[PDB]
RNA sequence: CAAGACGGACCAGAGCGAAAGCAUUUGCCAAGAAUGUUUUCAUUAAUCAAGAACGAAAGUCGGAGGUUCGAAGACGAUCAGAUACCGUCGUAGUUCCGACCAUAAACGAUGCCGACCGGCGAUGCGGCGGCGUUAUUCCCAUGACCCGCCGGGCAGCUUCCGGGAAACCAAAGUCUUUGGGUUCCGGGGGGAGUAUGGUUGCAAAGCUGAAACUUAAAGGAAUUGACGGAAGGGCACCACCAGG
């Protein structure tokens, strides 16, 4: 048998402990794999057993656990577990342009907007899920959707105003036969 | 000179090339200053001409 | 043609998944890395330029190398995950996860997932200018 | 409802340019209606087009009319390039498009529905319509999507196709269904006329 | 046209006598073709082996670079070259509010093996520590580092490769350092991070004979 | 194996420095604030025309070295009109050493010194007082947590302290109830930080710096929304479904 362990940050240990039942339910129900939480290693370990139905369920379980640990919503992780074509595209903020200090923080605002309105509009338009960690942006969705999300996020992170960025993203979404 | 430098060149080859590029750099700065001066004089004269037009020769009769 | 070992023991190789933003390289070596076995790129199958980095090329290449390693008796693979590294993007792309998923589909015994990217301690210079990158 | 067609006599340009287009003696000027609020249902065949989606997403009604006129001119040029019988566009000005008139002595060509043709003439017209549909689907790479008895004119024993403003490319989300509907309409029109050799809707859709 | 794998051979690579699991696997080697000997061709290879593939009860976040030297009739005698931590583990160690102490030593052992050894240590948040910061002052860091060099030298320089390899599998060095650093600043997790190989003695057989059996 | 480069993650609304700025270990060098003092000198002080050190990046002279990146320059795409746009190479430069240059959105867009004037609870450094917790129970001191108090900082929260055109500010408060000391500097908008002159500079440039003429506004804070070419709902057999 083989096992996969996903490390768990201390910044999300309580969020994982609160949703421990909702995560462990589909992991052992729909996939049929043993799940444990090594508190000494602080790692969530999923291991196959005789109850494993088929291959690649452990990989999907590891992807779902990584999505939950990264900060994505629980329903998004369950949807990634259920669906086939799902990928977690992550990019550092400083890769888009060399930005240091307060300006870099302001650039995060240009991805987020007031309340997260720009992020919500991009998520609804591009049919992706975006999580903005401290220096990282993680996007989950279809491959063309991830490409559109990366282009829009990079355009907003390169100084371009959010109205023109939203218009360009809407044009790309209409030109992608969405 | 748009000559890519290779690893095999030694002194009195790179030195002469750098001194040459230095020479057309200084020269190009000299005609840049000359062109700045010429356009400065032309703008001053044309401003005097335009303000003369404002002052005299504008009307019907 | 292959190793002369019983059914219980599985022969271990090292499968490097290099997920670039152009295509993906699926390169299979031994545990040494000296003598390789098979390298099937994105341009082996897709006769285009957009779909070189698409997950379809990745899964086709993974199926090809899976067939090759079953031909030559390689039954287990440790997976080293690589991005382009350097001053560029550090995170492996969707082609990497698609390729590992397709390998896991084709009966391959999965060993260790070791994320081996050439991560710099400190980059020399970002390839893009001070202005920006990626539109 | 959407455009008005006017027959007019064209002038002879005295400029001896080698690249000057030949102006026909009789011309048809189509001016699209811009003051009618009945065009709210035409967005289905414009938003699905990749050539103007970036323009259709932010178009005003006058800009939409100009884009429709440009699309009609492009469709007419594509039909003329494939050898299909259609009017040749001379010049396009805003919402007014000038094309070659179909007829003689300022009399427009009668429609296929209003033409009282014989059985052999009806069979020849059906064959010409099928050939034109095949050429549009294969060579022009466009679906007319409005093909009917009123969109086809009979002139000198030949079938001419008009109103290609609503034509869309085959790569549209519903181009195939629209082409099937047009083939079904043509098959019904041929079956009403007594053409025993006319294929069914599915057969015409498969052949086109 | 001609399959290159038909001219190849499958040699066995084994772990030394130090580790419980012996067979570390199979290697694909082009056979001797007159000019170049296959034994010499495979004499300069490295092998990356996890500790759970060497000892069952040990941890999975340690990796071993190992050099083979000798050929014994489809058998390869392999010598310890270095050890390193898993990159996933290293990304797991570096928390936000926690001072990191790194150190390196260049120690020549009793049997001539000169090593560049590395050590990483993180500070420990206390049981009742309300304060989120657990920063160590720089002079305390320097004192911890100096004790780290002196302890690591005192349990490496006095020994040959056998005792040092025997000590690093359960990380007796790390437990010793974490025991000794409670006087200065209670430390959270210390391990020998990386083992580099600086200078190898002259190659012969008898050391490898006792090293394998 | 070699070459030069850069010291991420640790990295904080933290730290130090007059600012520019400063992040790999070890040693040396001479500094430096704060704290503690029932130490010493006793008015030695604040701010400053003149004058003087430092001064990011870029630039300019002499050398060295040139990994990456790259002004210029060379390709290829894109079209009613593209020459911006995008990707491929690439010189000076980016690096070090010694001299010039002295400018930045060199920004807290807030001179320096001093007094008074609200609260809170975190952080850094030093000091003081301490139930208790750990150095395998430590044999005495001693490091690391916890509760306070003091001083000097870095910052946050909040207030009808009072100000203020307001945004906002515990100073931008103690301002018609107008006077603690002092330095620099602005006078509607353009012309214009331009010309001329002086001076510094190898040069580029820097410092000082007008006028003629020209206009009734230029500008600052906050409040709505005609309109979205912005998105949602919700309504109606004079709309739709099922039909008649």
């Amino acid at each position: 048998e083989e096992t996969r362990k996903i490390p768990v940050p201390a910044n999300r240990y309580t969020p994982l402990k609160e949703n421990w039942m909702k995560i462990f339910t589909p992991i052992v129900e729909h996939l049929g794999l043993q799940i444990r939480f090594n508190l000494k290693s602080r790692n969530v370990e999923i291991r196959t057993c005789k109850e494993t139905k088929d291959v690649s369920a452990l990989t999907k379980a590891a992807d779902f656990v990584k999505a939950f640990i990264l900060g994505f919503q629980v329903e998004d992780a369950l949807a990634l577990i259920r669906l086939d074509d799902l990928f977690l595209e992550s990019f550092e903020i400083t890769d888009v342009k060399p930005l240091k200090g307060d300006h870099l923080s302001r650039a995060i605002g240009r991805i987020a907007g007031k309340g997260g309105k720009t992020k919500f509009t991009i998520e609804n338009v591009t049919r992706t899920r975006i999580v903005l960690a401290d220096v990282k942006v993680h996007i989950l969705g279809s491959f063309q959707n991830i490409k559109m999300a990366r282009t829009a996020i990079c355009n907003l992170i390169l100084g371009n105003p959010p109205s023109k960025v939203y218009g360009n993203i809407r044009a790309v979404a209409s030109r992608s036969a969405d | 000179s748009t000559q890519p430098r290779s690893k095999n060149e030694s002194k009195e080859d790179k030195r002469a090339r750098k001194q040459a590029i230095k020479e057309e750099r200084k020269e190009r700065r000299v005609e840049k200053k000359a062109n700045k001066l010429a356009f400065k004089l032309e703008k001053r004269r044309q401003e005097k001409e335009l303000l003369n037009l404002k002052k005299n020769v504008e009307g019907l009769k | 043609l292959g190793p002369q070992v019983a059914e219980g023991e599985n022969v271990f190789g090292v499968c490097h998944i290099f997920a670039s933003f152009n295509d993906t390289f699926v390169h299979v070596t031994d545990l040494s890395g000296k003598e390789t076995i098979c390298r099937v790129t994105g341009g082996m199958k897709v006769k285009a330029d957009r779909d070189e980095s698409s997950p379809y090329a990745a899964m086709l290449a993974a199926q090809d190398v899976a067939q090759r390693c079953k031909e030559l008796g390689i039954t287990a693979l440790h997976i080293k995950l690589r991005a382009t590294g350097g001053n560029r993007t550090k995170t492996p792309g969707p082609g990497a996860q698609s390729a590992l998923r397709a390998l896991a589909r084709s009966g391959m015994k999965i060993g260790r997932i070791e994320d081996v990217t050439p991560i710099p301690s400190d980059s020399t210079r970002r390839k893009g200018g001070r202005r920006g990158r990626r539109l | 409802k959407e455009s008005v067609v006017f027959h007019a006599y064209g002038g002879s340009m005295e400029d001896e340019k080698e690249d000057s287009k030949v102006i026909p003696t009789e011309c048809a000027i189509k001016v699209f209606k811009t003051t009618l609020n009945e065009f709210k249902n035409r967005d289905k065949y414009i938003k699905d087009d990749f050539r103007f989606k970036d323009r259709f997403s932010k178009l005003n009604p006058r800009k939409i009319i100009r884009m429709w006129a440009e699309k009609e001119m492009h469709n007419l040029a594509r039909m003329q390039r494939a050898g299909i019988p259609c009017p040749t566009v001379v010049l396009l000005k805003k919402h007014i498009l000038v094309m070659s008139f179909i007829g003689h002595d300022q009399v427009p060509a009668p429609k296929l529905k209003e033409v009282k043709l014989n059985s052999e003439e009806m069979k020849e017209a059906y064959y010409q319509t099928l050939h034109l549909m095949r050429q549009l689907y294969h060579e022009c790479t466009l679906v007319h999507a409005d093909l009917s008895e009123y969109n086809m004119l009979w002139h000198a024993g030949k079938v001419w196709l008009i109103d290609v403003s609503q034509s869309v490319e085959p790569t549209h989300p519903h181009g195939l269904e629209f082409l099937f509907r047009d083939c079904r309409n043509v098959s019904q029109f041929f079956q009403k006329g007594g053409v025993k050799e006319a294929l069914s809707e599915r057969e015409l859709f498969n052949a086109v | 046209v001609v399959d290159p794998f038909s001219k190849k051979d499958w040699y066995d690579v084994k772990a030394p006598a130090m580790f419980n699991i012996r067979n570390i696997g199979k290697t694909l080697v082009t056979r001797t073709q007159g000019t170049k000997i296959a034994s010499d061709g495979l004499k300069g290879r490295v092998f990356e082996v996890s500790l759970a593939d060497l000892q069952n009860d040990e941890v999975a976040f340690r990796k071993f670079k190992l050099i083979t030297e000798d050929v014994q009739g489809k058998n390869c005698l392999t010598n310890f070259h270095g050890m390193d931590l898993t990159r996933d583990k290293m990304c797991s160690m570096v928390k936000k509010w926690q001072t990191m102490i790194e150190a390196h030593v260049d120690v020549k052992t009793t049997d001539g093996y000169l090593l560049r050894l590395f050590c990483v240590g993180f500070t420990k948040k206390r049981n009742n520590q309300i304060r989120k910061t657990s920063y160590a002052q720089h002079q305390q860091v320097r004192q911890i580092r100096k004790k780290m060099m002196e302890i690591m030298t005192r349990e490496v320089q006095t020994n040959d490769l056998k005792e040092v390899v025997n000590k690093l599998i359960p990380d007796s060095i790390g437990k010793d350092i974490e025991k000794a650093c409670q006087s200065i600043y209670p430390l959270h997790d210390v391990f020998v991070r990386k083992v580099k190989m600086l200078k190898k003695p002259k190659f012969e057989l008898g050391k490898l004979m006792e090293l394998h059996g």
